[PDB]
RNA sequence: AUUGGGCGUAAAGCAAGCGCAGGCGGAUUGAAAAGUCUGGUGUUAAAGGCAGCUGCUUAACAGUUGUAUGCAUUGGAAACUAUUAAUCUAGAGUGUGGUAGGGAGUUUUGGAAUUUCAUGUGGAGCGGUGAAAUGCGUAGAUAUAUGAAGGAACACCAGUGGCGAAGGCGAAAACUUAGGCCAUUACUGACGCUUAGGCUUGAAAGUGUGGGGAGCAAAUAGGAUUAGAUACCCUAGUAGUCCACACCGUAAACGAUAGAUACUAGCUGUCGGGGCGAUCCCCUCGGUAGUGAAGUUAACACAUUAAGUAUCUCGCCUGG
RNA sequence: CUGCUGAUAAGGUCUUCAAAA
């Protein structure tokens, strides 16, 4: 079994437990990864981190380095493969 | 029911439907539409009776001058169809006529053979029961 | 192709040619006509004896004979044996065959059936070469 | 290869088009029943084949019983094909309205550049090559400036482009003229697809008659290189290349892929019509390209402009 | 930075084997 955070560009056949999600946002990936880790940690019995928690404990920050930009750019680095004679 | 795209059909009524069904099966498409003819309506009725399709539904224009039939394939939960293949026998030009003695058995009885003898289209088993045969349209298994 | 196309011009089957054509021609000698009657083995008369060289790989001197049959065809025939009594003018009895080394040769001579003597000094596979049983 | 094969690169899609006969062909109603299915009857000689049995010591063999196929006639079935009598618009055309084009023919016009000739300045070379030599030049060449004549081809625009069925089409204009795309509450009402035979067009070379000839250049002559050079290089050079009228009818005439029709993921450009109204960009309908999954393939690759799922028609292939 | 630069007699080995340890 393999679970994954599919992000609109993945082949659904390969993944068994598909989780439609984001993969580019460092907040979304963190939230979902920590949710899976929370499942694991609850099963192996420690206190949870994000699951079954209110807003004051689910809240998170946006890493450094208006709104956040989940836009895929840099198409100019996709030239035609070297050809011609 | 309202549509948006133009609807066209081939001149050959059996193989038009067979091509539509085969392409839908291969592409996992569920609902398809085509022009309605009475041979096609009867053949779709027997396919629905034999359980190879979910539903077939005929519709008529507001002026009662055009009729179109739309049908859906029967996919299971894991999305694999009940139809495995289609092959047409009585193509235009070479029409296949077989008496009762030579009525074919498709895939050792797993599939069905469409035969339009004298009472409209008719499955192979019921044709054998009635002891009479005729034109053989297509093999569906 | 197409049912109509084959109805108009049906399938023509490729012809079949024999491997020993000269054995299936019969000359009447009264009306002087040649008819196609199949015959297993035919009598001929030799004209020139000698040796030929095998094609590419083999290297030897193989005994051939230009024999004219009871019909009007002259064929090059390989004498299958070690030593021969052919004297440029004799009657032999050709059968079908094909030696691979010599190009153009497509017949063999049955040994020890007619004027041509058999192959003595042979105890193995002699029934093919016409040798009396040692007893 | 009807059952039972193929034609991009292995043999095989005619160079392309207009197409008579033939083959195939939208939807609904009625009749008849030519195809199709089925019942009765007559017949399909005997021997032979298959099944059963008997007799030869069993067998081979002999004998005996059963055992199909097709044709004709008569009686029914009416789903499909064909025929006939009609209705309908969705295929295909026509009309009106938008509209893009190097589509074609005929007749005129224009400017750069080469060559020749004329007239001035000038004075030893120019040309050509790997290096040179034939060749041109003190009769003033090459160069420079002006002018005239004539012929052929039309820089830039010019394209990750447009048009035609193919060959093919690019300076400007006029006249005549062919097809195509988009939207149609309009009209005819299956009039359509393919096409053996037939007809039309068909790069360049080549032919015949008459014109034209600036440049280039098969054949030809000379100088080089070379063991030789009838070739590659150079200097000259006729036919030809150009126009009109008649033929020839072949090309790697290639997308190495016949035409028509329906269906099957997506993404990126570009060209035209239409919807909105600065451009740009958005949507719809089509043309032309790239990338790309299912699917196909021996592999390369094709992949909504198919080589995929299928049908129809024509042409073609059967080892070297 | 384009000189020149042509030819090489005939036939041939070489995989025995996995049954198996
Ligand atoms: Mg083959
Ligand atoms: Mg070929
Ligand atoms: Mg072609
Ligand atoms: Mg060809
Ligand atoms: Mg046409
Ligand atoms: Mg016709
Ligand atoms: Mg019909
Ligand atoms: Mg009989
Ligand atoms: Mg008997
Ligand atoms: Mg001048
Ligand atoms: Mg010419
Ligand atoms: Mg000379
Ligand atoms: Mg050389
Ligand atoms: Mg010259
Ligand atoms: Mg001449
Ligand atoms: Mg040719
Ligand atoms: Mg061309
Ligand atoms: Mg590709
Ligand atoms: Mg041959
Ligand atoms: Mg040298
Ligand atoms: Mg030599």
């Amino acid at each position: 079994p393999v679970v994954a955070l599919c992000n609109t560009n993945t082949n659904p056949e390969l993944v068994d437990f598909i989780i439609p999600a984001n993969n580019h946002q460092p907040q979304s990936t963190c939230l979902l990864m920590n949710l899976l880790a929370d499942a694991v940690a609850e099963a192996k019995a420690m206190p949870t981190m994000f699951a079954y928690k209110p807003d004051e404990e689910i809240q998170i920050e946006i890493p450094q380095k208006k709104q956040i930009t989940s836009q895929r750019l840099n198409i100019t680095r996709n030239p035609e493969v070297l050809t011609r004679e | 029911i309202t549509t948006t795209k133009p609807i066209k059909a081939h001149f050959d009524p059996v193989a038009d439907l067979l091509t539509k069904i085969n392409n839908a099966r291969k592409a996992k498409l569920m609902t398809v539409t085509t022009i309605a003819s009475k041979l096609k309506i009867a053949i779709l009725e027997i396919l629905v009776k034999e359980g190879y399709l979910a539903n077939f539904q005929v519709l008529e224009n507001k002026s009662k001058t055009k009729r179109i039939v739309t049908f859906n394939l029967k996919y299971t939960q894991r999305r694999i169809p009940s139809i495995n293949g289609v092959k047409q026998i009585s193509k235009p030009g070479l029409r296949i006529y077989r008496p009762f003695e030579k009525l074919p058995l498709v895939l050792n009885g797993l599939g069905i053979a469409i035969i339009s003898t004298s009472d409209g289209v008719m499955t192979d088993k019921v044709a054998r029961l009635k002891k009479i045969g005729g034109e053989i349209l297509a093999y569906v298994w | 192709a197409t049912i109509a196309q084959l109805i108009r011009k049906p399938r023509k089957k490729k012809k079949v040619k024999s491997k020993s054509p000269a054995l299936h021609y019969n000359l009447n000698l009264l009306n002087k006509k040649v008819t196609n009657v199949y015959s297993p083995l035919k009598r001929g008369v030799c004209t020139r004896v000698g040796t030929m060289t095998p094609k590419k790989p083999n290297s030897a001197l193989r005994k051939y004979a230009k024999v004219r049959l009871t019909n009007g065809f002259e064929v090059l025939t390989y004498i299958p044996g070690e030593g021969h009594n052919l004297q440029e003018h004799s009657v032999t009895l050709l059968r079908g065959g094909r030696v691979k080394d010599l190009p153009g040769v497509r017949y063999h001579i049955v040994r020890g059936t007619l004027d041509t003597v058999g192959v003595e000094k042979r105890r193995q596979q002699r029934s093919a070469y016409g040798a009396k049983k040692p007893k």
